């Protein structure tokens, strides 16, 4: 259950080779969902499932 | 020869498979996202409300 900057959720968290820019902070799908996060503590892109 | 050239420079042939793929896809999107509706709550997070 990952709470990530008050973004609530619950999955697995992976290794993603996504390219994400530095303003963006989220990610979302086709259908408006939740499905990467970048970790503020380090640079990197956690996917979710 | 001919319909084979026929299929290959023509998009349309396909349309019945394609149209009930995409009408399938279109009613998942929709169902998937009825949840954002609210329907008077403070958010549609089971949790958070
Ligand atoms: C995806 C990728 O190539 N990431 C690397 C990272 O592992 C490395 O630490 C950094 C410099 O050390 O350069 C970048
Ligand atoms: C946002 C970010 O990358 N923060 C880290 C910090 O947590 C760590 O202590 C430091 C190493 O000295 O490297 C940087």
């Amino acid at each position: 259950n990952f709470n990530f900057n008050g973004l609530t959720g619950t999955g697995v968290l992976t290794e993603s080779n996504k390219k994400f820019l530095p303003f963006q902070q989220f990610g979302r799908d086709i259908a408006d969902t939740t499905d990467a996060v970048r970790d503020p503590q380090t640079l990197e892109i956690l996917d979710i499932t | 020869g001919k319909i084979q050239d026929s299929l290959s420079s023509t998009a349309s042939a396909l349309g019945k498979l394609q149209d009930v793929v995409n009408q399938n896809a279109q009613a998942l999107n929709t169902l998937v996202k009825q949840l954002s509706s609210n329907f008077g709550a403070i958010s549609s997070v089971l949790n958070d409300i």
